[PDB]
RNA sequence: GCUCCACACAGAUGGAUACGAAUAAGGCGUCCUUGUGGCGUCGCUGAACCAUAGCAGGCUAGCAACGGUGCACUUGGCGGAAAGGCCUUGGGUGCUUGCUGGCGAAUUGCAAUGCGUGGGGAUAAAUCAUUUGUAUACGACUUAGA
RNA sequence: GCAGUCAAGCGCGACAUUGCUAUACCGAAGCAGAAUUCGGUA
RNA sequence: AGAACUGGCGAUGCGGGAUGAACCGAACGUAGAGUUAAGGUGCCGGAAUACACGCUCAUCAGACACAAAAGGUGUUAGUUCAUCUAGACAGCCGGACGGUGGCCAUGGAAGUCGGAAUCCGCUAAGGAGUGUGUAACAACUCACCGGCCGAAUGAACUA
């Protein structure tokens, strides 16, 4: 009987899908191909659209999702492995991508849509309050 | 700079190790020992339920020192829990007999009226020799050191005068 | 953004926190600092203790009282640190300082109100890992502060019954989430989900 | 002289105020700690010293003493103090239903001309 | 951003010496003017040719063959400092020669305090196979199945006040 | 302080929306042998949650809920660190945009946001006067006299 | 100081070297005890 | 101390430099809009708690050329050599001999209180001995090899 708790870290490695935080391809997924050094990692996001390049780890944030990928894979092989792993489907199901989509939708809302949202929220609150205390 | 350096600790079938945030706990036949390592900044893993790894990432020699000493401390704790540690000291006197009563009090040391007392932090048992045993190595060792360091022969020749109590033997209780 | 901002000073750098508080004060923002005794300063304890002595060693000969004043309370130390960052001896500076309040712990009614932190001033976010640091409370106790015991004693009571308040809030949110779930999948809920809500 | 007894300025209050009190005991029963009195006179005292191995052991010794008038003290109320970061604070005070004439006079500077509205 | 340039000079050919040795070398610089100046300085120092009788036959920019291929670069550098000039060799794991030379210049300006003024790039070469690297810090990244975390990430804050007590977990 | 007479009138405009602890770790739900336990789940900023419709927010008729909310009461509890605030039982009185109708907007003309003093009546206290020293150069201080 | 050997380096040049001209508390001493000497805190 | 030639001052305001005679830019009518120099961008102080690579814990650091030649089991990078899967450094175990107790010195000194040479036989390995120690032997030993061990290690220099 042994216990080792709270040791889950998102290791950076080959095949580690990542999300770009800053740069031209900000907000676009990328996959780490080969690690250059402690501060430089090669990434490829052909499915997303970002061209293959060496990016600084400070400009990108890792993600929990992972998939197998041969070291130093080319663009074609990286895209093939990305399609096979279907990491996109897992990404959407995660609450992180859902939060991103919700934020984008809220930023894309209109004044009339905002009024409709307000009315629907009022109705939902009335229904919830009626349900409560019963 | 080292990308990742790890050290291994064995887990005998007779003990169980429960690891959370750096605080470390050990359980075994002789009892349970716990220690705090929140200031050491190391990580632990459960590789196969029988071996415990301590690793440091992007740590230099300064951090590697703590990385390695973590293994030594854990091994010492495991050995103490499984078997324990024993310490002994010898009574030597030329003219004035030394009487010791258990807190441990030393009387009639070099004809000194004052009674030197060393608090007990570890057990006392018995030739003219004391036996100290305890699960924690640090506690028993510090008690022995304090016992040896209270008998200071101030303003006297070190070589000529040998009266006092000194550590003689070390080993496991088993 | 908020008529009054309560900043939790625990685990914060004195320098950055004081600078940001002074800058906000110059902008017309009221700020209240709490848990001053928990404030941290970079460097080992001895260096901070030595630094304190060399600023109070300059006692004026003819008039010590009218000269430098040495305050031991952590709140007083924080105010002195922030005071130098503001253009004092002027009406604009004097007015700004009136918007700042420093207390040890969280005296009421601030104990029942929300508090915030400054990410850029967090000790655990700026200092390099494994580096030595000093605690303002311990330094104040060493240099003469005598209220650390009472401060800790009545701060422990602050956590007491506030854990119970949080437990009650969690129990209420349990029912709130249950009501939201049972109200889900409805036409209004579906429309809200489509509209980003 | 003694820097600890400076500055040498006139005392503001004629009656000396106690700065500290004996440490409280949580096991001993409730008991008093201080008493009030008035100094009155001085005289000589002689006795025999029982101090062991002394120059005057089991033999007479003389010195000077003083006498303080200590009439019985009567309580008038109880004061409670709480622990606060800024120092001990008095939150509530309760006084007795009846008070002595001297106590009432103490709260007056023109007692003869005042209405004695104690 | 550094750039790689090729410069060739043949000292203004005169009678009885047509088409001289035509000294050739590769110069790393941020612009053509700096590349030409560095080429002139190198010719004056190493060789006996000066700009008085010199001539720039042609200057061209060389682009790395595989800008998306990770390589181990071995660089021989001769630089001058407060003490006497001495040779130096270093190994860099980069993607392109330009990036490798830029990192070398940054390291020299950081550690040895040597700047672009007193640094010479003798040769840049690619290490083909493993076990030819002679630097431990470069061998560090050559281990098979290399995985490591990024503890204590320095998250950036866009607002002065944050009601979250952010955690540096990664 | 009580009473009668004469006279004046550094910066709100949604909500400062309450745990603690670690940051080489943490919360939330659930389960069990009740443990530094098992599973799922979340961060990667507050770009968040409540509320936000009505001549600056009126009148009035119905439907469905009987819930939400302002008001003075009313039973009780908590808050001494700067408690002075947090609620909680019962009813009453209004709104309810939760839902469906009928009335007015205009001319403002294309915008210059749109609560003590001074004169009396009575009554609590203080200074001097007076006088004792415990204080004393003079200030100042401790006392006594309906 | 004068005169000679030096020689990591740059005819100059390193460590050695040859002739005159208070109280109190700790560490060491062949501290047997006392007494004493040398170093440190102040 | 006194002279010879040469650029600013002096007759000179402005910005920057905590202030400024030997410092930088800029040499001047009264106004509006815009772009800059030196100098700056955590507050005082108008401007990024910008990016990237490395460095330093300093018990009086640091942000200002003499005392600076050297010292440090402080740290990060380089150069010249030695060992190296014929087994790298390190930690334990074993061997660590015979003439011999070399000659002289002897109150007793046998490698280690002293003086002068340092050999053969060898064996994978013995200095007629690097130390602790006894009035002398006794006992341990490092340097020298072997065995258990498993990859890079060591000596000297430069930043």
């Amino acid at each position: 009987d042994s216990i080792v708790k709270a040791s889950n870290w998102r290791l950076v490695e080959v095949g580690r899908v990542v999300l770009i935080k800053k740069g031209q391809s900000a907000g676009k997924l990328a996959a780490i191909v080969e690690i250059i050094d402690q501060k430089k990692v090669l990434i490829d996001g052909p499915k997303a659209g970002v061209p293959r390049q060496a990016i600084n780890l400070g400009q990108v944030v890792l993600t929990p999702l992972t998939f197998a990928l041969p070291r130093g894979a080319r663009t074609a092989t990286v895209s093939k492995k990305w399609a096979a792993a279907a990491v996109c489907e897992k990404w959407a199901a995660s609450s992180w991508a859902k939060k991103i989509a919700q934020r984008e939708r809220r930023a894309a809302l209109t004044d009339f849509e905002r009024f409709q949202v307000m009315v629907l929220r009022k109705q939902k609150r009335y229904t919830v309050k009626k349900a409560l205390a019963k | 700079k080292y990308i990742q350096t790890e050290q291994q600790i064995e887990v005998p079938e007779g003990v169980t190790v429960s690891i959370k945030s750096r605080i470390v706990k050990v359980v075994g036949p002789r009892g349970t020992l716990t220690k705090n390592l929140k200031h050491i900044d190391v990580t632990f893993t459960k590789v196969n339920n029988q071996l415990i790894k301590v690793a440091v990432h992007n740590g230099g020699r300064k951090h590697v020192a703590a990385l390695r000493t973590v293994k030594s401390l854990v091994d010492n704790m495991i050995t103490g829990v499984t078997k324990g540690y024993k310490y002994k000291m010898r009574y030597v006197y030329a003219h004035f007999p030394i009487n010791v009563n258990i807190f441990i009090e030393v009387r009639n040391f070099l004809g000194d009226k004052k009674i030197r007392n060393v608090p007990v932090r570890v057990t006392i048992e018995f030739k003219d020799e004391i036996v100290l045993s305890g699960n924690s190595v640090e506690d028993v060792s510090q008690n022995a050191a304090d016992l040896q360091q209270i008998c200071r022969v101030r303003n006297k020749d070190i070589r000529k005068f040998l009266d006092g109590i000194y550590v003689s033997h070390k080993g496991f209780i088993t | 953004v908020e008529p009054v901002v309560v900043i939790d000073g625990k685990g914060h750098l004195v320098g950055r926190l004081a600078s940001v508080v002074a800058k906000q004060l110059l902008n017309g923002q009221k700020i209240v600092v709490v848990r001053a005794e928990e404030l941290n300063i970079s460097g080992e304890f001895f260096r901070n203790k030595l630094k304190y002595h060399d600023f109070l060693r300059k006692a004026t000969a003819f008039n010590k009282t009218r000269g430098p004043f040495h305050f031991r309370a952590p709140s007083r130390i924080f105010y002195k640190a922030l005071r130098g960052m503001v253009s004092h001896k002027t009406a604009r500076g004097k007015a700004a300082l009136e918007r700042l309040k420093v207390f040890e712990g969280i005296p009421p009614p601030y104990d029942k109100k929300k508090r915030v932190v400054v990410p850029q001033a967090l000790r655990v976010l700026r200092l390099k890992p494994g580096r030595k640091y000093t605690t303002l409370g311990k330094l104040s106790t060493s240099v003469g502060w005598k209220y650390e015991d009472v401060v800790a004693k009545l701060e422990a009571k602050r956590k007491v019954s506030s854990a119970e308040y949080y437990a009650k809030k969690r129990a209420f949110t349990k029912k709130v989430a249950s009501a939201n779930a049972t109200a889900a999948e409805s036409d209004v809920a579906k429309q809200l989900a489509a509209l980003g809500y | 002289g003694h820097l600890g007894f400076l500055p040498r300025k006139r005392a503001a209050s004629i009656r000396a105020r106690v700065k500290a009190f004996p440490k409280d005991d949580r096991s001993k029963p409730v008991a008093l700690t201080s008493f009030l009195g008035y100094k009155a006179g001085m005289t000589t005292i002689v006795r025999d010293l029982d101090r062991p191995g002394s120059k005057f052991h089991k033999r007479e010794v003389v010195e000077a003493v003083t006498v303080v008038d200590t009439p019985p003290v009567v309580v008038v109320g109880v004061v409670g103090y709480v622990e606060t970061p800024r120092g001990l604070r008095s939150l509530t005070t309760v006084w007795a239903e009846h008070l002595s004439d001297e106590v009432k006079r103490r709260f007056y500077k023109n007692w003869y001309k005042s209405k004695k509205k104690a | 951003h550094f750039k790689e340039y090729q410069v060739i000079g043949r000292r203004l050919p005169t009678e009885s010496v047509p088409e001289p040795k035509l000294f050739r070398m590769r110069i790393f610089a941020s612009n053509e003017v700096i590349a030409k100046s560095r080429y002139w300085y190198f010719l004056q120092k190493l060789h006996k040719v000066k700009k008085a009788s010199g001539e720039i036959v042609s200057i061209n920019q060389i682009n790395e063959a595989h800008p998306t291929k990770v390589k181990n670069f071995g660089v021989w550098v001769r630089y001058d400092s407060r003490s006497g000039t001495h040779n130096m060799y270093k190994e860099i794991r980069d993607v392109s020669r330009v990036a490798a030379v830029e990192t070398l210049y940054q390291d020299m300006a950081a550690r040895h305090r040597a700047r672009f003024r007193s640094i010479h790039i003798l040769k840049v070469a690619e290490i083909e196979k493993t076990a030819d690297v002679k630097r431990q810090y470069v061998k560090q990244f050559l281990t098979k199945d290399l995985k490591f975390p990024l503890p204590h990430r320095v998250q950036k804050s866009t607002k002065t006040f944050s009601y979250k007590r952010p955690s540096t977990f990664y």
